[PDB]
């Protein structure tokens, strides 16, 4: 099944990217950024410039022929939106193990079509599109997130939003918490990775023993993330797990009422996570449960 | 993205869809020279706001609904003049209610049965799904909560696409029998092939309607469109009448940044939906009230930082504004220079509490605390906030 690939999410230094559109704006300036991190960045990919160099790097024609030259086995998406599907068919074509697509603005039809595939294969494991990417510590950076904010350490970060998460980031270095992984799901509908998905690596990886959980208003992706934790984490060897939902204070067809935060709130509490009701206290909430649970 | 009921209905029929002859009229006594212009047996008067509920919603003037029905065109001057520029409170408006700029004088069909019909991608059914009911006109709501089993979906194959067999469950299920089961699955088809083809995330049709002359018919129709896909929808989007949009919205729409108004007086120029959400979250905490937060995407252009300052000072309302960007693509040093260079160019009056954290932050403070510009420089989130609403006594 396509969960068989959610252990591709738990990026480390051996993993070996690749970006698409490589020459391209985005592209260049975030992979220098890859670079200077230590992200093992062994390549990429623009049409009609392979065989060219790039910030000392090889550039290829496909996503295949990149990764049987470099063995990659992660990708970072930054093609425009009317070619950034193609580009995610692109991988799982060439079985990249994980593929990160941060383009923001892909059309909603072209992701819906995207996931039927993905949902019928398990070797590639999609996060995103419109998401900041993934980030261990230290070790691996495949996004646009800020690495200088980051500190390999012991809180394992999921965070529907994208700016946000880097809040709940910094605020966990300065506590001296750190952070195992960090994981950015996107804000759009139809992406390869939700909540469950990264809660399930938070609560089997040693390295991380807290979580936090960055949600905000629309949908039920944080309802769905309460009935995880209610089941798989009550028990012996509970994690802490802290949220801050977005919106709060936000104002508010029948089609989707058919098949809200304060239901956010009181459904991640009844599963025993502990929501903090500022943005500037994911880090505090956080510490003073390891201080409580005597895991400091 | 949204349009109104003439626009949307106009897509239909061009697609195969049965829908009613309509006319749209800005005036009351206009609407009466359309009224005549149908040559109608009867004529239907509907105000158009793309808020739902105009059965039951009451105007500002006394005229108890959005939608009402007459046989002679000398009564739709008087009830169009009980709609046009009155703001229409319905279930689901603001409580201020909607001004109506315009209404919808249409040849009027006779309902023999009401049904519910609905196509959108839902996550949760992985992709495309048709929704109906047969319990359709006014509130589906209701009935959806009430009797769960009167709720009918059918998961379409975004890739085999609608098939037959589907087409002809639903609309039995819907209850059209006889010669009018091929018929409203042949509409069911054109639907959901409408749906794709204009790249919609929700085409709802109540009531999914059925004359006595045994024609289905979508007598409403509530379009919602991907915005992600108006670089391959220019038609449809340059029908967006953006009137029903707040001015400074479209305006900050130019310079691609999104505005989203508020009632305070503390602006927020923020990077990220989730965190300008944030922002405003905390300045509640800390006793503020922000007047709007003017997201700016994470692609950042030193235009429109000196721009984003030119329309939050438009507004008098705004007494402060809080510029928070944290991990933008753009190194913070050239948002630094925008900044001071728009306060330079423009004057500024309001205090400005500045918050950056991206890339090169050390260099960025010095840039504006060396200005000698009214620049106060924060620290983390809680601090710009704190400091935001200390600058409003
Ligand atoms: N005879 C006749 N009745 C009509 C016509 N159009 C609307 N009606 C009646 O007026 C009602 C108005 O409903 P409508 O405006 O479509 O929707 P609504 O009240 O806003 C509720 P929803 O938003 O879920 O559609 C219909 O349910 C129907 O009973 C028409 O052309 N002929
Ligand atoms: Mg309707």
């Amino acid at each position: 099944s396509y969960t068989a690939s959610r252990k591709h999410l738990y990026v480390d230094k051996n993993t070996k990217v690749i970006c698409q559109g490589f020459t391209g704006k985005q592209g260049t300036f975030h992979s220098q950024q890859a670079l200077e991190y230590g992200t093992n960045l062994v390549g990429g990919t623009t049409p009609g410039k392979g065989g060219k160099t790039h910030l000392g790097l090889p550039v290829f024609n496909t996503v295949k022929e990149a990764k049987e030259q470099t063995g990659a086995t992660a990708s970072v998406i930054y093609v425009p939106p009317p070619f950034a599907a193609a580009a995610i068919n692109e991988a799982i074509d060439a079985e990249v193990p994980l593929v990160v697509c941060i383009t923001e603005g892909i059309p909603q039809q072209d992701m819906v079509r995207v996931k039927h595939r993905l949902l019928r294969q398990g070797k590639t494991r999609l996060i995103g599109p419109n998401c900041p990417g993934v980030i261990n510590p230290g070790e691996c950076k495949i996004g646009i997130m800020p690495g200088h904010i980051h500190k390999k350490g012991r809180i394992g970060i999921v965070s529907r939003s994208g700016t946000l998460t880097y809040e709940a980031v910094h605020q966990t270095t300065q506590v001296g918490l750190g952070q195992s992984l960090c994981v950015g799901i996107g804000g759009d509908p139809f992406n390869g990775t939700d909540f469950t998905d990264c809660l399930e690596i938070f609560l089997n990886d040693p390295a991380t023993e807290g979580i936090i959980l960055i949600g905000e208003i629309g949908g039920n992706a944080e309802e769905n993330a309460a009935e995880f934790l209610k089941q798989h984490n009550s028990g012996p060897k509970s994690k802490p797990v802290v949220s801050f939902i977005a919106g709060l204070t936000a104002p508010p067809g029948h089609a989707g009422a058919i098949i809200g935060a304060k239901e956010k709130i009181t459904a991640l509490q009844s599963a025993g996570v502990v929501v903090s009701m500022s943005p500037a206290q994911l880090g505090t909430t956080i510490y003073k449960e390891f201080e409580k649970r005597k895991m400091l | 993205m949204n349009l109104q009921e003439y626009q949307s209905k106009k897509l239909m029929s061009d697609n195969g869809v049965k829908v009613q002859r309509f006319f749209v009229a800005d005036t009351a006594n206009e609407a009466l020279e359309a009224a005549k212009r149908l040559n109608a047996k009867e004529i239907v008067l509907k105000a158009q706001i793309l808020a739902g509920g105009r059965g039951k919603g009451v105007f500002s003037s006394g005229l108890k609904g959005g939608v009402h029905l007459t046989k002679d065109p000398e009564v739709v001057g008087q009830l169009a003049k009980q709609m046009i520029g009155y703001n229409l409170a319905t279930k689901q408006t603001p409580k201020e209610g909607v001004k109506v700029n315009k209404v919808m004088v249409a040849e009027a069909l006779d309902i023999s049965r009401e049904t519910y019909l609905a196509i959108l991608m839902d996550r949760s059914c992985n992709g495309p799904v048709l929704v109906g009911s047969p319990q359709g006109g006014v509130d589906i709501e209701e009935v959806a909560a009430s009797n769960p089993e009167l709720i009918f979906k059918e998961q379409i194959d975004i890739i085999e696409g609608i098939k037959d067999s589907q087409a002809q469950r639903m609309a039995e299920n819907l209850g059209f029998l006889g010669p009018l089961q091929n018929q409203a699955a042949d509409q069911i088809k054109k639907l959901y092939n409408l749906f794709l083809k204009i790249d919609a995330t929700q085409v709802e049709v109540n009531p999914f309607g059925e004359t006595p002359e045994g024609q289905v018919v979508c007598f409403d129709a509530k379009i919602n469109f991907d915005d992600n896909a108006e670089f391959r929808q220019k038609d449809i989007f340059a029908m967006d009448d953006k009137s029903e949009n707040e001015p400074i919205e479209n305006e900050a729409a130019k310079y691609d940044l999104k505005y989203i108004g508020l009632d305070g007086n503390i602006a927020c120029f923020v990077n990220g939906a989730g965190l300008a959400m944030a922002t405003c979250d905390i300045i509640f905490l800390n006793g503020g009230k922000p007047a709007n937060f003017l997201d700016l995407g994470g692609g950042v252009k030193e235009s429109q930082v000196y721009q984003a300052f030119k329309l939050l000072t438009a507004d008098p309302k705004v007494e402060a504004i809080l510029v928070n960007i944290f991990g933008g693509i753009v190194n913070c040093a050239i948002i630094a220079n925008g900044i001071t260079k728009a306060c330079r160019e423009l004057e500024l009056k309001v205090p400005l509490v500045v918050r950056l954290e991206g890339t090169n932050v050390h260099e960025a403070q010095n840039i504006l605390t060396n200005s000698g510009l009214p620049i106060t420089s924060a620290v983390d989130l809680e601090d710009a906030a704190k400091k935001a609403v200390a600058s409003v006594t």
